[PDB]
């Protein structure tokens, strides 16, 4: 339930091929930018870095949780359907 | 007045406490119940609330919150919802039998008090949640309610005052936590006896989601006598802010354990040596007293010498006036065993809804059992104090407080007894 | 006017259905109940 | 001691024959009419208590029958039946002796009462006699503390007990008579022993001490 | 400021609507109050007592998940009383919590472990024996190890409100109160892996995912589900080039916090 990992913008790369090692069965790779994750304080900063380094980018906006009307007294309503049957 | 006690029988409210007269409608009418209650209901809600406020009656349930203000919390226009008065007849707390006595011996006082409180707050019904073990008491209450319904005091014309009121009796099924306000409301609503948080208060969202007020049986039953005799007389009895009469259940190591009606602010020594016949073996043989039921901590004989039976007096004595249940323990008492039995009672009666009470009261029960056996080291005394302080004030209801308080009282007063037991155990193993 | 004898002996001859029989007798004396507008909270 | 997990046994499967009598159905209707409309789920406790009073104990078929009568979830019925301690989810004897062992009863020596019951019935606490006549359990405070020590047998309170008194009560129950409730120490109720310290004079009567203007 | 009230979190002023809880005001400011039983899409329960915070000039700490801010309240979230309350509540949870962390599917995904490290004490005073609860068999999807359960009623509230089955609940009282089904009942509706999601402890784990991987080693890929035409946003958890798990993504306009059982 923690939200400390949803504070900073991240840039990652597209996933490339990971095959199986014939000797041990390990995950072998051929691209170097597989574990490359970059941290930014702003979407515009990530945009500037991506355009500066010449990489084509796909950007999705920050999904924030919608504000919710939480009421403890709704669990014990006279007529509404929000009354709970257990606790 | 500076000395309190010696209450007169002409001023005692529960005149049939001992069941020596008829408990039915004829006996209640002879004793003075249901007199001018139509005039009371016609004088209406604001006058009754003012009478309760000027009487200064506090809750007999435990907390003692001012009854006039608590009942005036529902002095609001209706928002399309019905309003309910609820009577807490559970009486789960140990040491207490007064509600049982007045239900089985003066039930018409309870019914008239339900009518008076329901009119004073504005209400269509009073639900009396009785303890499930009180089957004969519930049947006597239903007989009295049937008598009132046949006489026309209740139902579709409240004594001819053009007020509609219904009194229901609903039985529990064996839970001490169902004596709590919100857990009692849930138990009436048909779920488990788990207390709900505040806010919302029962004066806004209560039983079935209506405005409601849970009140003690003693409070409800002394309401119409307060209305008839005036609030000035009830306030004149007792001290300032601790007024009126009170039912004391004296039990334990006394010669005559009994339920008595006495004026408030009475000395504990005077009360015991007058009504209980004294401590078995004498006042010098007295060791400790739990003065307000098991929720309140214990007090030793040295402070029992001059202590009074007020809310404020016991607060100054680092205790409280709960259900006025005076449990007396002499020198022969195993004090640690008694307190551990109380903690075991709280372990069995906690509803387990919320983590501090659930886990910590189980923890205190285990630690108290090891303390009775002597099976620990004396740092665990301070550890148990810290555990009790963690439980107290962090729980949903006050059962966590009422379980942390006896441990705190035992650690505060009888700590050398604990340490002596613990070192005796250590030396008889090593 | 007797004060020396117990007078709760009516609780001695109570059976296991006394409370609910009294409730069933009392059901005819009561007012109609309020409705929440729903037959159940579901 | 008890477990709050149901196990399917031939005597407690959800096919044991339970059904309310027509009188019990009338009582259920009275309870539902006592509660407000749209809140018939509040009638779980009285209907379950009525089922227990009809059947003795409370089998899972009876609990499901209560659920389907009240149109409430069977899990809500199970929650109530497992939360509340007066509901017998296992068969009990004809007489269910409950000895209170909370602190004031312990001070007034309920331990001797428990020991004498154990020696008289030949059983330990929590178990039933082989003739299915007596179940003996320990309980918390039953609300009659000034009459300690005390037991509850079915719906009756037997108070101010001595070992001889509880032996006489057990003998009367074995013979099949009613032992009559109340204290056995000679006092009628919670009054002080050896005379009354209060309420000695007759009550004043109606219209005494009434304030003016009422 | 029409129909708005000013409150303070650590002295910082913030406008809130009436009915806003203390926890909601704190997360509006930007601090996440610790929680175990509160879920923003479930009903308010208020039982774990982990969201206890101190209001200024108030002697009793209040539960932020249920108490609404009144007016001008200064919520001292990082006060001594709040820290002591959090330490005590975590001590009470871990007193009877079982030492099952290496054999737990909730290895690095444990809210209990993380909130222990962030707010609880670093040692135990529990010298007694821990309780143990027998396990259940509610289905081949959700594996139940109920000894780890901390009785937060999140699964019960989810099944009552969102799944709409009314099958789970608490049986018993006190320390013996057990979450589950009283009878041997198989809890299989759709949207039934979300109890595995919202169970903070590893009491309700995924049986296909049982003993397979760890959250720190699983890589997260944000993708879309194609099992139906809802288009639920998901995370594919892949370790060493193999798809290991499917989790939901928070998208308030499509699937909120949950995915179907077929999707999962
Ligand atoms: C665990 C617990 C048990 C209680 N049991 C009772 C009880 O059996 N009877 C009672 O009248 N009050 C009981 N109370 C106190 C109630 O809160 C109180 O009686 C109720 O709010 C009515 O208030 P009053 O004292 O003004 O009438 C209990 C409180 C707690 C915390
Ligand atoms: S304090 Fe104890 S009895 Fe009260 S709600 Fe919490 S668990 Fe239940
Ligand atoms: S739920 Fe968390 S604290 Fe409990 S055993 Fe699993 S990892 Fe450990
Ligand atoms: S099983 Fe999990 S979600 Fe359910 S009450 Fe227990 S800890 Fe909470
Ligand atoms: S303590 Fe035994 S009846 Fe109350
Ligand atoms: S998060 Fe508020 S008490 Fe659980
Ligand atoms: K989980």
């Amino acid at each position: 339930s923690g939200v400390n990992n949803t504070k900073k913008w991240k840039m990652e790369f597209d996933t490339r091929e990971r095959w199986e090692n014939p000797l041990m069965g390990w995950a072998s790779t051929a691209d170097p930018l597989s574990n490359m994750v970059l941290t930014f304080s702003a979407k515009e900063d990530a945009i500037a870095f991506a355009e500066k380094n010449g990489w084509s980018y796909d950007v999705e906006e920050k999904k924030v949780p919608k504000p919710k009307s939480k009421s403890y007294g709704a669990n014990f309503s006279w007529n509404k359907r929000t009354r709970v049957s257990t606790k | 007045k500076t000395s309190f006690g010696s209450l007169k029988d002409e001023d005692r409210i529960f005149t049939n406490l001992y069941g020596r007269h008829d408990w039915r409608l004829k006996g209640a009418l002879r004793r003075g119940d249901w007199y001018k209650t139509k005039e009371i209901l016609l004088k209406g809600p604001d006058w009754i609330l003012g009478e309760m406020k000027t009487s200064g009656l506090r809750g007999r349930g435990g907390a003692g919150f001012p009854t006039g203000l608590k009942w005036s919390f529902m002095n609001k226009p209706s928002d399309g919802r019905p309003k309910y008065l609820v009577v807490n007849a559970d009486e789960g707390e140990p040491g207490t039998c007064k509600d049982r006595e007045i239900m089985r011996h003066d039930p018409h006082k309870l019914v008239e008090g339900c009518l008076v409180g329901g009119r004073a707050m504005g209400a269509r019904a009073a639900y009396i949640y009785i303890r499930g073990e009180f089957y004969n008491e519930a049947s006597n209450l239903q007989v009295a309610i049937r008598e009132a319904y046949e006489a026309g005091l209740i139902g579709k014309n409240a004594c001819g005052s053009d007020y509609d009121f219904d009194v229901f009796v609903v039985r529990g099924a064996g839970a001490y936590i169902c004596g709590e306000e919100t857990a009692l409301i849930e138990s009436i609503e048909g779920k488990q006896g788990k207390p709900r948080l505040k806010p919302p208060f029962p004066a806004d969202v209560g039983v079935f989601g209506c405005p409601t007020t849970v009140a003690n049986v003693e409070t409800v039953a002394v309401s119409p006598t307060i209305c008839r005799r005036g609030g000035t007389w009830f306030a004149g009895f007792g001290r300032e802010r601790n007024s009126g009469t009170k039912l004391f259940n004296i039990s334990g190591h006394v010669n005559h354990p009994c339920t008595v009606e006495e004026e408030m602010s009475v000395p504990l020594k005077e009360l015991i040596e007058k009504h209980a016949g004294g401590v078995t073996g004498g006042w010098d043989n007295l060791l400790a007293v739990i003065p307000g039921g098991s929720s309140t901590p214990l007090i030793p004989k040295s402070v029992c010498e001059t202590v009074l039976m007020d809310f404020d007096a016991l607060v100054q004595a680092q205790t409280g006036l709960g259900t006025a249940a005076v449990i007396v323990m002499d020198r022969s008492t195993d004090i640690v065993k008694a307190i551990a039995r109380l903690i075991e009672f709280y372990k069995h009666e906690s509803c387990g809804q919320c983590t501090p009470c659930r886990e910590g009261v189980d923890w205190m029960n285990k630690v108290m059992a090891r303390f009775v056996k002597g099976d620990a080291r004396p740092a665990e005394i301070d550890s148990l104090w810290e555990i009790s302080k963690q439980i107290e004030g962090h729980t949903i209801c006050a059962l966590g407080d009422g379980a942390a308080w006896p441990v705190q009282g035992l650690i505060r007063h009888f700590r050398p007894e604990l340490e002596d037991r613990m070192q005796r155990f250590a030396q008889q193993h090593r | 006017t007797d004060t020396t004898t117990y007078k709760n002996l009516q609780h001695h001859d109570y059976n296991t259905y006394t409370f609910l029989d009294l409730n069933l007798d009392l059901s005819k004396f009561r007012l109609p109940q309020p409705s929440s507008g729903r037959e159940s909270p579901r | 001691g008890a477990l709050f997990v149901h196990r399917d046994t031939p005597e407690n499967n959800p096919d044991t024959p339970f059904d309310f009598t027509p009188e019990n159905y009338k009582r259920i209707e009275a309870i539902v009419k006592n509660y407000p409309e749209g809140h018939q789920a509040a009638a779980v406790l009285p209907v379950l208590d009525l089922a227990q009073r009809q059947n003795g104990w409370l089998p899972i078929s009876a609990m499901n029958k209560v659920a389907e009568v009240l149109q409430v979830p069977p899990m809500r019925v199970y929650e109530v039946a497992t939360f509340y301690t007066m509901y017998n989810r296992k068969p009990v004897g004809k007489y269910h002796i409950q000895v209170c062992t909370t602190t004031p009863c312990m001070l007034r020596d309920s331990d001797s009462i428990l020991e004498t019951l154990q020696r008289k019935l030949g059983i330990k606490v929590g178990e039933t006699t082989p003739d299915k006549l007596f179940t003996l359990i320990e309980v918390e405070c039953l609300g009659a503390c000034v009459n300690a020590p005390m037991v509850q047998i079915n719906d009756n309170y037997y108070e101010d007990l001595t070992p001889k008194d509880i032996e006489e009560i057990i003998d009367e129950l074995k013979a099949g008579k009613v032992p009559k409730p109340g204290p056995r120490s000679g006092r009628f109720c919670c009054e002080p022993a050896g005379g009354l310290t209060s309420l000695t004079e007759p009550p004043k009567g109606p219209g005494f001490g009434v304030q003016a203007g009422l | 400021a029409s129909n708005l009230i000013e409150v303070f979190v650590d002295g910082q002023s913030v406008m809130v609507e009436p009915g806003t809880t203390v926890l909601q005001a704190c997360e509006k400011v930007g601090m996440q109050i610790p929680r175990f039983c509160y879920h923003e899409r479930l009903s308010v329960a208020g039982n774990c007592r982990m969201c206890l915070v101190e209001i200024e000039k108030a002697p009793k700490v209040v539960a932020a998940c249920a108490m609404p801010v009144m007016k001008g309240w200064n919520i001292l979230t990082n006060s001594e009383k709040s820290k002591k309350a959090r330490e005590g509540v975590m001590e009470f949870l871990l007193a009877n919590h079982p030492l099952d962390c290496p054999i737990c599917d909730q290895g690095g995904e444990c809210d209990l472990q993380d909130q222990s490290m962030m707010f609880g004490s670093d040692r135990s005073r529990f010298l007694e024996g821990k309780r143990a609860v027998e396990d259940k068999n509610i289905g081949p999807l959700v594996k139940t190890i109920m000894t780890r359960c901390i009785q937060c009623t999140r699964c019960i509230r989810f099944a009552s409100e969102i799944a709409g089955v009314d099958d789970l609940g608490t049986t018993g009282r006190g320390n013996d109160m057990q979450v589950g089904t009283y009878i041997e009942k198989m809890f299989m509706s759709e949207l039934s892996g979300n109890v595995i999601d919202i169970c903070p402890v590893g009491a309700l784990t995924s049986k296909p995912y049982a003993f397979t991987a760890r959250p720190w080693e699983t890589r997260k890929t944000e993708s879309i589900d194609v099992m139906d035409a809802v288009g639920s946003n998901i995370v594919v958890s892949t370790r060493t080039g193999e798809v290991m798990r499917i989790l939901p993504r928070m998208h308030e306009d499509i699937n909120e916090e949950w995915i179907s059982d077929k999707t999962r």
